[PDB]
């Protein structure tokens, strides 16, 4: 029996506040990359070390320790992206129009456009942020929904144990906006909204997969073997 | 033997 079920809405959520991964930095050189080569090489090496974190915070995901190793590595090799995106998207709010990879790195359309099939990917990004912000996004539902991707995402290219975790999760959310005042049918509307988004944070994540694959098969940037092993889990 | 084999279990 899996000790997630057995937490409360409240040692639900502490517990994915807790385990939040840092906010890391990028290289911190004063020049606005406008090149591929500098992007993307900033963008790569970020993703690396933030795959680190990444991968300790999935551990402290409950309900997530529970599974098999191998589970555990499909659902990261799955998510991975999604998880780097909605990050990005939750960092990004408070700067509309930009997007926040890093303290130190706030990049606009203008410099997606400088990498041909960025600027697409940008704007789906910064619209994905607007609408976090729009909604009034709260941590605490960040925190729930950037699990949820975890133990979704690749729960079929696979039992109820992560249909009774998401579930519990879905409880922890419900309870997050009724602490916050929100009608019933505030909730359920709220709840609604919030998991659509996911469909579209899986796009910008399939469409961001073949634009690093391209990449790859182009070899200019170069990619760590965390990432082409990561990556090479799409094909 | 994937990289995240290893560091899944650290
Ligand atoms: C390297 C991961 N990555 N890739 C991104 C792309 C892509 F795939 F099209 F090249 C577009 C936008 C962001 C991308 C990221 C990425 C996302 C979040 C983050 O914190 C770091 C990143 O490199």
């Amino acid at each position: 029996n899996s000790l997630a079920l057995s937490l409360t809405a409240d040692q639900m959520v502490s517990a994915l506040l807790d385990a939040e991964p840092p906010i890391l930095y990028s290289e911190y050189d004063p020049t606005r990359p406008f090149s591929e080569a500098s992007m993307m090489g900033l963008l790569t090496n970020l993703a690396d070390r933030e795959l680190v974190h990444m991968i300790n915070w999935a551990k402290r995901v409950p309900g997530f320790v529970d599974l098999t190793l191998h589970d555990q590595v499909h659902l990261l090799e799955c998510a991975w992206l999604e998880i780097l995106m909605i990050g990005l998207v939750w960092r990004s709010m408070e700067h509309p129009g930009k997007l926040l990879f890093a303290p130190n790195l706030l990049l606009d359309r203008n410099q997606g456009k400088c990498v041909e099939g960025m600027v697409e990917i940008f704007d789906m990004l910064l619209a994905t942020s607007s609408r976090f912000r729009m909604m009034n996004l709260q941590g605490e539902e960040f925190v729930c929904l950037k699990s949820i991707i975890l133990l979704n995402s690749g729960v079929y290219t696979f039992k109820d144990h992560i249909h009774r975790v998401l579930d519990k999760i879905t409880d922890t959310l419900i309870h997050l906006m009724a602490k916050a005042g929100l009608t019933l049918q505030q909730q359920h509307q709220r709840l609604a909204q919030l998991l659509l988004i996911l469909s579209h944070i899986r796009h910008m994540s399939n469409k961001g997969m073949e634009h690093l694959y391209s990449m790859k098969c182009k070899n200019v940037v170069p990619l760590s073997d965390l990432l082409l092993e990561m990556l090479d889990a799409h094909r | 033997h994937k990289i995240l084999h290893r560091l899944l279990q650290d």
